[PDB]
Parts: C-alpha cells; structure tokens; sequence
C-alpha cells in the first residue's frame, strides 16, 4: 500500500474508507500504519533480532566489567 | 451536485468533511461529500482544495465551509438529510455573495 | 464465522489474545529450548 | 515450536509487528 | 563454571529477564 | 537469580572470561 | 605492569566492583 | 584493592595504554 496511498494522497478528495487485508479488517489509520510498517522479511528479519536479544544482552553485559575498566583507563589518558 | 454548479462555488474558500465510514448515521454526510466533490463542481475555482477526513471513533460526521467574506459555516450532519445540507450550503453562497 | 471489530485509534487498548498466549508459551520454555527455537527459526528465516 | 514458526509465516504484517511490540514491552 | 551455565540454562524467559535486570541494576 | 548472583560473585576474572566465551561457543 | 594485570585478573567481580566504583569517582 | 587504585593512578600514559592494550587481549 506504500505505492497506493501515495497515488490516493495525490488527489485530495477521495476518501479511504477501510478494507480487509489477509483477513483483517482495517481503517485508514490501520491502513497508515500497515504502509510505514516493514515487509515480511524485514520484520521477521529483526524478530530473531529480539528473541537473541536477551542473550546477546547478557554477553555484552558479562563482558562490559572488563570494558568498564579500559574506558576509565582511557579517560585517564585522556585527562593527561 | 448539479444545483451547486450553477450557483457558482468560485465564492467557496475550502471546504472539509469529517466523518466515521463505519457508523450507522454517516450515509447522509457521505451524499453531500460526493455531491459537492463531483466534476462540475470541481471545475469553478482551481484554488479550493476539499479535504476528506476519515476517522472510525470519531463519532461526530461534520462538514465545515469557509467562505470568501469570511464566515465560518459548520454543519454537524448525523441527523440531517443530504437534501437538508446541500440547501443550507447553497442558500449560505447567495446571500455572501 | 465472524471477522473482527476493526478497533481504532481513539481508544486502542485491545490486543489480540493469540499474541500473548504466545508470550506465555515462548517464556514456558528452558534456555535450551530457547536455543533450539532460534536455531530452527534462523534456518527457516 | 514447529506450529510456532508455521503460525508466525501465516501471521500478517501487523499480527507479527503487534507481536514484536508486546514483546518489546514485556522482554 | 559448568555448573552456572546449566543453572542458567534450567530457568525460563523470566527469570532470565529479571536476572539481567538485576544486574543491570549492581553493574 | 539471587543464588546465581552469588556464586558468580564467587569466580575470579579469568573464570568470568572464560565462562562468557562458553555462553558464546553454546548460544551465539 | 605484568604484576598489576595478574592481580587484577586474580580478583572476583565483587572487587573489581569496589575497584571501578572508586576509580569511577576519581 | 587500594594499593592497585595507588598502583593504576602513579602510571604514565604509555604504561596505561599498554594496560589497556594487555586487558583487551587477555580478556
């Protein structure tokens, strides 16, 4: 609907009413907000982003303690 | 449609329609929609731009017309009939004008 | 059948129950299970 | 988990991101 | 060490969570 | 969790490392 | 130098905590 | 921890930044 809404916002005086897209009904707000979201392979793309998350958060987290010591041995230097 | 053609709309500044297309009382404000964005219509004053507003919780289906002397004619059509508002909107140009 | 109430903006509060009963299910599961889950789901996508 | 990955592909694009975002809230 | 990493891996998604957060919170 | 804290608590910086390299190697 | 790394590395994360935390403060 | 807070603050740049240079290595 990216393409679609553009041609429909061209011409400003014909409304959009709603629809049903995959079996889901919509309004124009709906049908505004399915048109910025992502594509499928996009958003699953990022959902495995999410789920590792939680993992990938813990790793960085466990290894910031090392981390945390070069960054003020860094300022030091940084002060000198 | 055909009424407001002939009575010259170049007056008419903007003109805006706000309405839920999923209420019950809505089809009146949907007739004085298209009847005031047909063709002919379209073709008195290149410079009017009708804006269609669509909302689904809204619940208040409203036209709203400025005019060019400078009055401010808003209708809240949910219980009147499209005849009733294409009346009053044609009877407003005569008079400012 | 029936399809939905097409809820809007106004007073969006309603989410569907299908989403968090798969919020439940995904957080019933172990960190091995966790593994297992995005193994296949990163061979599938 | 395997009628988890076949109902997430069956999912549209709102079904999916309304997934992501009450996972986003809750996680 | 092994024994942690076990013990980690037989706790669910939140308990996990809320043991980030705790040590989000100390460190 | 609190448990966990402390027996974590327990281990030098040597064991740390090398208990993150194992959640990598296992996880990723 | 290879002194100091051994005995920060020979400490737990609940010192080196203390360590940062007074370092941080400078 | 106090003699190694002595020990980090009585030491140049360069010594600093071949601490920095070890601790990225070894950890």
């Amino acid at each position: 609907v990216k393409e679609m809404v553009r041609i429909l916002k061209g011409i400003p005086f014909l409304p959009l009413l709603g629809g049903c897209i995959d079996d889901t009904i919509l309004s124009r707000q709906g049908f505004i907000n399915y048109s910025k979201l992502p594509s499928l392979a996009l958003v699953q793309g990022e959902l495995v982003g999410g789920l590792t998350f939680l993992t990938a958060q813990t790793y960085s987290m466990l290894q910031h303690q090392p981390r945390q010591l070069t960054a003020l041995l860094d300022q030091y230097v940084k002060q000198q | 449609a055909a009424a407001l053609a002939r009575l010259g709309l170049r007056a008419v500044k903007q003109v805006r329609v706000q309405f839920c297309p999923f209420e019950k009382n809505v089809e009146s404000t949907r007739t004085f929609l298209q009847a005031v964005s047909s063709e002919k219509v379209r073709c008195t004053n290149l410079n009017c731009s009708v804006i269609a507003d669509v909302r689904h919780d809204g619940s208040e289906p409203c036209v709203d017309v400025l005019f060019g002397d400078g009055h401010r004619l808003i209708m809240r059509g949910a219980h009147l009939t499209a005849q009733e508002m294409l009346t009053a909107f044609a009877s407003h140009i005569q008079a400012r004008g | 059948e029936a399809l939905a109430g097409a809820p809007l903006d106004n007073a969006p509060k309603e989410y569907p129950p299908k989403i968090q009963q798969l919020v439940q299910d995904i957080a019933s599961l172990t960190l091995l299970e966790i593994s297992d889950l995005n193994e296949l789901l990163k061979k599938t996508l």
